[PDB]
RNA sequence: CGCGA
């Protein structure tokens, strides 16, 4: 067997308050500085279509 | 919960939370896999609260 | 991963007493689902499974 | 069945060899890079650079002093040209004082996170008035990064026991560049087969103008200095044939007949006779042809002399090539040909270039006539790897060239400033150069860092960058994976068509079919079958013609004839002469025989023999011999004898080569693969029973293996590399391929042997699936760092 | 890197036998099979530990920052 | 010299123009200035056959 | 709509370019956004939940 | 069959040359054969001459290395031929008045 | 169908239900008659001989094509007679300046119609060949004839129904007996109802149907066409979705793409404004 | 003009030109000694114990024999042109493939000899069996 | 994974019928006699010709691909489950594909029967201009084996030629998986945006 | 344009 890279400790993050990008007053990539999670249209679209609309918005 | 790319609304579902001790990974039952289309090969999913 | 291209996430570290134990008393080091094959069509791993044991004996 | 060689193993780890590595294949793998880079300074001819600089030649500027003889006197003539180039091995002087220097071992360069560079030196001839007065002065263009384990690397020739003493990995293969402590290397590309006419059909041609067809004959000619020059013949629908070339990142177009008269004094009748040969019974060609001659006439009636032609050319391009004001358009014209048309034939190939150029036109019409099939550029048949070292020389030659330009620019500005100027003044010379900015090494070091090619001409390279790639030591496999890596270049990565990423059967035994990344790079990044070798040097063709002419080749010098109707004989894109096909097949075979036999001197085995049997609308026939650099040569076994033969891809297509001896058919196969394993990548060969796995699944392995947490190397304590992974305890895989020991992956265990049950038990391993015995883990199993 | 102390699966203590194992292959010129069996390795669990093993620390030891060449 | 509508001087190898284009009855080389009469020959035939590469068919679709 | 500067060096993005191309804004920071109280991680199969 | 060999002339007697098909010169046109002894190789340069035209030709260096051409005078009544070594002259043609035609350096 | 919503498509097709009266052979004949007929189809060979030159045309046998493609050698004569030469002489001079007894009357007529025909002939019995001669200036280029001719012969049309190329009597699938039409002309088929059923004609081209049978039929065509896609892949999509989309693209009564273009008419700017 | 190294031929040898005699242009490998040769076929042959296999103008010496005259036998001065061309070049012979040696019936994976029972049920040794 | 002894016998026997199958289709496509030997010049002449044409070459694969696939079926049909050593339910591999748990009858076939023709672009293996599908095959080969038809099975293993063939099909899949990602995703956004 | 489904 071969243990790979891509250990989970390298990949995950949560709840990014800190960055709050100056232009948009919005978070930023997680990486290792404390970002967040991008949503995006295909994810937006689901909310509308998904059903969790008040929540989604 | 969200697994990108989101092809259809079922790829983003709500989930009751059970807090599991001891480990660093989100963890699902299997019934969701077909929906999220998730193979548990280095798969990641976005949790929104 | 094996050398045969079977990639998988460690699911749980499994309490050794709960890991099924051989006629010999050897609990497996790793337990790979038997269903994860016909789809991936990797025979060499079964073969290696033989030879690997065959050699070690 | 192999063995563990455990005693043999440990004795090695304990005592590393004081003579030479025990894993020769491992070296021969990286050989393309070193073979390239060493060839810069090596070869009986003084090395590529010293040949490269020899091409640049003088840079002429005029002071403009009247002399007080209206007067045609332009003043003193400054002649600026370099002489020979040398590269000092990396040396550390201590501050100032020129205290006796110490050698620099890369282990230092790594830890100091600097480049590992040798000094670059130029013997520069500063000449005035056509050698009336000349000045030799050596300069320093800055510290130049040096490939590890190369002739300029101090580590060279060190026995493994010594590398350990100097703190390098016992087997360290070098072959790469340390830049700012980062390990970079120039990943090999795939460019058109050099010195070989290519009947291209591309729609882009027709796009270039109204009467352009999509037909064309492309040839990629490369000077002995490895500078590559493309010359393309577009067939216009009206019957005109426009020679296309490129200069200073600019395309230019010439009526081909202009050039034929430009190369050699010749009669129109001779051109026609020089193409059609015995084919005069055809209307088609004559019809195509007369429109080309009558085309050149009455287009340009004011040109009754090769001289006049040359003058006319110089008249146009004297601006383009920045010709010195003394150079007549006659003179400049002669250069234009010498510096563009079919460069690989050299300045003296004027009488050869003429023939070759006829040959294309012959072929082109045949392509237009559809008598010969088009040639797939994607096809490995017509392709060649572009080595890193050679590229790294090319760039260097450019910088040197532009450097001279920088000097002349300094002077002209110093002239147009009106400042007092004495060319003969030695201090003035220094006054110029000190003001001149000379650091090449930094620019090269800049390159390796950015991988961004910056040049006046694109070096006949489609893409502008992506030339350097970081050496990744993650595991050992990924590290070595780089040096067997090649691809078409990023320009082809963005192409919507996927045909370029097709597994052409022509790659057999050369590009490993199994090993490629997946996703977007899939089908682009390729890896050489582990036996594939690249020709890093020339081969002596001197006595080949003697052999050929002896074998019945009618000298191309005389005996006009041409066309696919009968075989053509060429060497590295030089027409030796013509034979009937039936003869050529007898010849190429015979020659092939002697090649392996070896008793005939002056006929090295690495020479490709490209015999193309005539066929119906097939590839244009002929007999081709490519001995030059950057060929994909791979070993085979030759059946009439039993001996190793070497085979290029181009010649492979027509050769019947049995895979295993059991499949040899009577009167069918002339060759057999040694082992079928010769067609696979390193890692490909390493996957156990990979023939039993599904091919897409193996294909992951090669990609998985490169991602593993392995043993990167033993030098860790002395290696400063940024982010590094190491598996704490590796194990020799019980299940093994013999190559594992040959390539000696022993020195770098990539994983462990695990007792595995294929079972459905815990239920937690459903999708991805991976259950680890907990206690087994806590015993140190799979522990990484 | 160095001899694992216990068989992963078995849990049996394999860490000591290595030196003696090399000794067996070296002096006694046994096969790989018997030596293990002679060392008392029955389960192919604990056999692979020694059998497949690599002492790669030996290569590491060759690099010692604490001493002259 | 003169082959397939092409006309070459035998001294020079020039390709020569329309014989009738010359007003006078002689044709002179441009390079060698070798003079030929205008017509030693009527305009030569130049048969040209269309290839078989082109067209679809019933029969070539069969044969 | 700007003249070329040294035919190279690339143009500095103008206001129009901030909004449009491939995002440029509306679909970057409006039609989608980076959020809070969200966590991305790796899924693991758990049948027991 | 079989052909008897009477004679081999190893000194220059005749010579072969190539111009084009139909190439013809006046009867008075003669040719000046020049000879170097260069290594063993014998390199022949041919200057032909007539009133308004110039014929210049020379043997190829690379070809004559391993190539050897022998013309022969064969008696078909006999089985015998008289073999004469001769060179092969790559040759061209120039008209003198056409020769020196030249333009100026720069057209302004 | 969706993003481009292009009028012109790659494979315009006309599904042509035929009654059960017409026989399979009858159907075939009709398909051949109403198909595509090019002069280059029947030409076996052509010879150009050179200031003037002659043009020979070796055809196939008059029976063959007049059987095969159903071609009267007369119309064939006519196809050659007027349009063909007019085509021919056109590019000729165009290129030139770019470079800077039964026969007898017919022949006399033909010659009169054109500048460059000084002679004409044709095979008026076996139909096997067409032969004629063209003259040019005593000073004229060598310009390639065969290429001009081969270009015209392929462009040259004997019998074509506009926009409709060549049909291919498919197999009478699922009990339904149909001719497949390459290209789309409905009016053409409308004269043909002696065999086919015009009321069953369906197309692979929306915009054509919209033009002919109007939005509703076009809409109905869409759902049908889209379904064919997912049908072929065995996938399953409830018509309600396809109804929604089709009803949407037709909202203006025209056939509107989902791309930028159709989106133009929308009222909400931000949607448009944030789309492309 | 006369370039370097070139000594013009002073006295050219004789060329006895004239069913009449025939004129044959024949190529040879330079390594062949043409001065010593005897027969020739009218195809293949052997020379020097090696075996061998089988457009242009001709110039004749002047009467001065310092210069070259065109070859014309027509007396019309119409050029005399080469009667027959025989290219005598180097053939070589090739060893035949011996299939019996090279085509080898496959050898199966060698069985590892001397494999006893390594496995024994709990609480037993090798000797017990 | 094993067939019984008789199963393999069946397997081999049916395979042996596949030998001339390649030559047959050629004779048919070339409109030559069905019994035309593999080496006939007019056969090869047409094969040489049909290679130069892409369209006709597309035809030859389709025909041959048909015939060989018929052979594949005869195997899987006659062999599985019948010749399999362990039987369902006791046989897991079958139990998986059958129950739809994972995999498919195809997979089980390829393991226990043969891989069968390798479809590339819906065609067979591409052909070098020499008329060789691969350096180890006679130019203009009439054998199905040389045309990508794979008689090997993953259980027993696959010959190198087959392997190199089978690597092609593999690359075709992986390339196709990548491009399917981008293409469709762009489409959906067009719909959503306007139908939102 | 490199890494992950
Ligand atoms: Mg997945």
């Amino acid at each position: 067997y071969q243990r790979l890279r891509h250990m989970v400790n390298d990949k995950f993050q949560v709840r990014s308050t800190g960055p709050v990008n100056s232009l948009t007053m919005q978070p930023v990539k997680g990486r290792k500085r404390h970002g967040g999670i991008r949503v995006g249209e295909m994810e937006r679209d689901a909310l509308i279509g998904h059903g969790t609309s008040f929540l989604l918005q | 919960m969200n697994r990108q790319p989101t092809l259809h609304k079922a790829s983003m579902m709500g989930h009751k939370v059970r807090v599991l001790p001891n480990e660093k990974t989100l963890r699902l039952h299997y019934a969701n896999t077909g929906a999220y289309n998730a193979d548990f090969d280095g798969d990641e999913m976005n949790m929104h609260f | 991963s094996s050398r045969h291209g079977q990639k998988g996430v460690c699911s749980r570290k499994w309490p050794t007493i709960d890991m099924p134990f051989s006629e010999t008393g050897i609990q497996p080091d790793i337990i790979i689902n038997p269903h994860a094959f016909p789809s991936r069509m990797t025979i060499g791993m079964f073969v290696e499974s033989l030879a690997g044991k065959a050699g070690a004996l | 069945t192999a063995d563990f060689r455990t005693l043999e193993r440990e004795s090695r780890f304990i005592n590393p060899p004081k003579d030479k590595s025990a894993f020769p294949l491992l070296q021969e793998a990286v050989q393309p890079h070193i073979g390239s880079f060493n060839a810069l300074t090596e070869g009986p001819d003084g090395g590529l650079l010293n040949l490269g600089v020899k091409d640049i030649g003088e840079k002429v500027i005029f002071d403009g002093k009247p002399l007080n003889s209206n007067s045609g006197y332009l003043g003193n003539k400054l002649s600026v040209s370099v002489e020979q180039v040398s590269i000092a091995k990396p040396m550390s002087n201590d501050g100032v004082s020129s205290a006796v220097e110490r050698k620099v071992y890369p282990s230092e360069s790594r830890q100091r996170l600097t480049s590992y560079r040798g000094k670059l030196l130029l013997k520069l001839k500063w000449s005035v008035n056509n050698g009336e007065e000349n000045l030799f002065e050596v300069r320093d263009c800055g510290g130049l990064p040096v490939m590890l384990q190369s002739n300029r690397c101090h580590l060279n020739k060190m026995s493994p026991y010594e590398l350990v003493q100097h703190k390098e990995e016992s087997d360290e293969i070098g072959g790469y560049f340390i830049v700012n402590g980062i390990e970079k290397l120039i990943r090999m590309l795939i460019v058109q087969r050099r010195n070989h006419p290519m009947a291209i059909i591309r729609p882009s041609f027709a796009n270039r103008g109204a009467s352009y067809s999509h037909y064309g004959i492309q040839i990629r000619s490369v000077r002995p200095d490895q500078t590559s020059q493309t010359n393309v013949l577009h067939y216009l629908n009206d019957g005109q044939v426009t020679f296309r070339f490129s200069w200073r990142k600019n395309e230019y177009l010439v009526p081909v007949v202009m050039i034929l008269k430009a190369l050699c004094h010749t009669s129109d009748r001779e051109i026609f006779d020089g193409i059609i040969g015995n084919d005069v019974k055809d209307s088609f060609l004559t019809d195509r042809l007369e429109l080309l001659l009558r085309g050149f006439k009455k287009r340009y009636p004011h040109l009754q002399n090769r001289t006049q032609v040359l003058q006319y050319l110089g008249d146009k391009f004297r601006v383009v090539f920045q010709a010195s004001p003394d150079q007549s358009d006659l003179e400049v014209g002669q250069e234009v040909l010498d510096r563009i048309v079919l460069v690989h034939l050299g300045k003296d190939g004027s009488q050869d270039k003429f023939r070759m150029l006829l040959f294309m036109i012959r072929k082109l019409y045949s392509l237009v006539a559809g008598e010969c099939s088009p040639d797939n550029p994607d096809a490995t048949q017509h392709q060649e790897v572009l080595l890193g070292g050679f590229l790294y020389g090319m760039i260097l030659k450019e910088k040197i060239d532009e450097y001279l330009q920088n000097i002349i620019a300094q002077v002209r500005m110093d002239i147009n400033r009106g400042m007092a100027i004495n060319f003969k003044d030695k201090r003035y010379m220094s006054r110029v150069l000190m003001r001149v900015n000379e650091n090449i090494g930094s620019k090269m070091q800049y390159f390796l860092s950015t991988g961004n090619l910056v040049s006046q001409s694109g070096l006949d390279l489609q893409q502008v960058s992506g030339y350097t790639v970081v050496a990744e030591k993650i595991n050992f496999y990924r590290f070595i994976s780089h040096f067997r890596m090649v691809h078409r270049g990023s320009f082809f990565a963005q192409l919507k068509t996927t045909t370029v990423r097709k597994l052409l059967p022509e790659s057999w035994g050369f590009l490993c079919p199994v090993h490629t990344p997946d996703g977007s790079p899939c089908g682009l990044l390729n890896h050489f079958a582990h036996k594939c070798r690249i020709s890093t040097q020339q081969s002596d063709v001197s006595r080949i013609p003697s052999i050929l002419y002896s074998l019945g080749v009618a000298p191309a010098s005389h005996t006009f004839a041409a066309g696919p109707s009968l075989c053509c004989v060429q060497i590295d894109g030089k027409i030796i002469g013509w034979v009937s096909h039936e003869q050529g097949k007898i010849i190429a075979d015979t020659l092939r025989y002697w090649k392996v036999e070896g008793k005939t001197p002056g006929l090295p085995i690495d020479l490709e023999i490209g015999y193309v049997p005539p066929s119906t609308r097939g590839q244009y026939p002929g007999l081709y011999l490519f001995g030059g650099h950057s060929r994909m040569l791979r070993p085979v076994r030759y059946l009439p004898l039993d001996k190793e033969d070497i085979v290029g891809p181009f010649e492979q297509v027509y050769m019947n080569i049995a895979v295993t001896p059991q499949e040899i058919q009577n009167n069918v196969h002339t060759h057999v693969e040694f082992t079928p394993t010769n067609i696979l990548s390193i890692l490909a060969n390493l996957t156990p029973f990979s023939d039993f796995n599904q091919s897409p699944r193996n294909m992951y392995q090669c990609q998985m293996g490169k991602q593993t947490m392995g043993t990167p190397g033993v030098a860790l304590c002395h290696r400063s590399d940024n982010k590094l992974y190491r598996l704490q305890t590796g194990q020799t895989p019980i299940v093994k391929a013999n190559l594992y020991d040959d390539y000696g992956m022993d020195n770098f265990p990539n994983g462990f042997n695990a007792v595995v049950a294929v079972i459905s038990y815990t239920g937690y391993d459903m999708d991805d699936a991976m259950i680890i015995n907990k206690s087994a883990d806590e015993r140190g199993f799979g522990y990484g760092t | 890197m160095i001899v694992p102390v216990r068989c992963f699966s078995c849990g049996k203590v394999v860490g000591d036998k290595w030196e003696s194992y090399l000794n067996l292959l070296q002096e006694d010129e046994l096969d790989e099979g018997t030596a293990l069996s002679r060392l008392g390795l029955k389960r192919y669990c604990c056999r692979r530990m020694i059998l497949t093993h690599v002492d790669l620390i030996e290569k590491f030891l060759r690099y010692n920052p604490l001493e002259k060449r | 010299s003169v082959v397939g509508s092409l006309i070459f001087c035998l001294d020079c190898g020039d390709l020569l123009e329309n014989p009738n284009a010359v007003l006078g009855s002689n044709v002179e080389c441009s390079q060698c200035k070798a003079i030929y009469p205008k017509s030693q020959f009527s305009n030569l035939k130049v048969v040209t056959t269309t290839a078989d590469d082109a067209f679809p068919s019933s029969l070539r679709a069969k044969k | 709509k700007a003249q070329g500067r040294t035919s190279g060096k690339v143009p500095i993005p103008g206001v129009k370019q901030a909004l449009e191309k491939k995002e440029g804004l509306f679909r970057k920071h409006m039609m989608g956004k980076r959020v809070n109280y969200a966590a991305r991680s790796v899924i693991s199969p758990d049948p027991n939940i | 069959s079989e052909i008897e060999i009477e004679s081999v002339q190893d000194q220059p007697s005749v010579a072969v040359g190539s111009f084009f098909k139909g190439f013809r010169a006046p009867s008075d046109t003669t040719f000046d054969l020049y000879k170097k002894k260069k290594s063993e190789k014998d390199e022949f340069v041919l200057h032909g001459e007539n009133e308004r035209l110039e014929y210049e030709g020379y043997t190829d260096s690379s070809s004559q290395a391993s190539n050897q051409y022998v013309v022969g005078l064969f008696n078909p009544e006999k089985k015998s031929i008289q073999l004469y070594k001769a060179p092969v002259l790559v040759s061209k043609v120039v008209s003198k008045s056409s020769k020196n035609l030249r333009g100026p350096k720069i057209k302004s | 169908i969706v993003m481009t919503a292009s009028a012109a498509i790659k494979t315009p097709q006309m599904t042509l239900p035929i009654w059960n009266d017409v026989s399979d052979e009858q159907a075939d004949t009709f398909c051949k008659s109403i198909s595509k007929v090019l002069l280059s189809e029947v030409i076996d060979k052509v010879i150009v001989t050179e200031r003037s030159y002659v043009i020979h045309m070796r055809f196939f046998d008059n029976n063959e094509y007049s059987e095969e493609y159903d071609v009267s050698k007369e119309e064939l004569q006519n196809v050659i007679s007027n349009q063909f030469i007019h085509l021919l002489e056109a590019a000729i001079v165009k290129e030139i300046k770019k470079q800077k007894k039964v026969q007898r009357d017919r022949q006399s007529a033909i010659i009169s119609h054109h500048r460059f025909i000084t002679k004409y002939n044709f095979d008026d019995e076996s139909g096997k060949w067409c032969e004629f001669k063209l003259e040019l200036a005593a000073d004229t280029e060598k310009l390639l004839m065969v290429n001009i001719v081969e270009e015209i012969c392929r462009k040259s049309i004997i019998r074509q129904i506009p926009h409709i190329d060549r049909c291919v009597h498919p197999e009478p699938e699922n009990g339904k007996r149909v001719l497949v039409t390459e290209g789309v002309n409905f009016q053409a088929m409308w004269d043909q109802e002696a065999f086919i059923d015009v009321d069953g004609i369906t197309s692979n081209d929306v915009a054509a149907v919209l033009k002919t049978y109007g939005v509703e039929a076009a809409r109905n065509t869409i759902v049908n066409e889209i379904n064919n896609v997912f049908s072929r892949y065995a996938i399953s999509v409830s018509f309600r979705h396809l109804d929604l989309i089709a009803d949407m693209m037709t909202r203006q009564g025209t056939y509107l793409a989902f791309n930028r273009q159709g989106m133009e008419t929308s009222t909400s700017s931000f949607m448009k404004m944030s789309y492309e | 003009s006369i370039p370097d190294g070139f000594k013009k031929c002073k006295h050219l040898k004789n060329f006895p030109l004239n069913k009449q005699q025939q004129v044959w242009l024949i190529k040879f490998p330079s390594n062949v000694d043409i001065s010593k040769l005897k027969s020739l076929p009218v195809t293949t042959m052997t020379i020097d114990k090696h075996d061998y296999k089988i457009n242009m103008t001709l110039l004749v010496p002047s009467e001065s024999k310092e210069s070259l005259k065109i070859a014309s036998t027509a007396k019309d001065n119409a050029p005399l042109q080469f009667d027959k061309v025989f290219s005598v070049s180097e053939t070589a012979k090739i060893p035949a493939i011996d299939y019996s040696k090279v085509r080898v019936p496959r050898k199966d994976v060698p069985k590892v000899e001397g494999l006893k029972l390594e496995h024994f049920a709990t609480g037993y040794d090798a000797e017990d069996f | 994974l094993r067939l019984t002894a008789e199963g393999n016998k069946w397997r081999t026997d049916i395979l042996k019928t596949s030998v001339d199958t390649g030559r047959e289709a050629a004779a048919e496509v070339t409109n030559l006699d069905k019994d035309t030997p593999a080496d006939d010049p007019e056969l090869l002449k047409r094969l040489q010709e049909i290679l130069r044409d892409n369209n006709k070459s597309g035809i030859l694969d389709a025909v041959t691909s048909s015939k060989v696939n018929a052979i594949t079926s005869q195997v899987v049909s006659k062999c599985v489950p019948d010749g399999t050593m362990k039987k369902f339910p006791c046989n897991s591999m079958q139990a998986m594909a059958l129950s739809g748990a994972k995999g498919s009858n195809v997979n089980v076939s390829q393991i226990m029967c043969l891989l069968g023709q390798q479809a590339l672009e819906g065609r067979r293996v591409p052909v070098m201009v020499s008329g060789k599908t691969l350096p180890s095959f006679k130019p203009y080969e009439t054998d199905a084996m040389a045309g990508g038809y794979v008689k090997g099975r993953f259980y027993s293993g696959i010959k190198p030629q087959e392997y190199y063939f089978h690597c092609m099909a593999g690359r075709e899949g992986l390339i196709d998986t990548a491009v399917k990602t981008s293409r469709s995703g762009y489409l959906q956004r067009c719909l959503t945006k306007q139908l939102e």
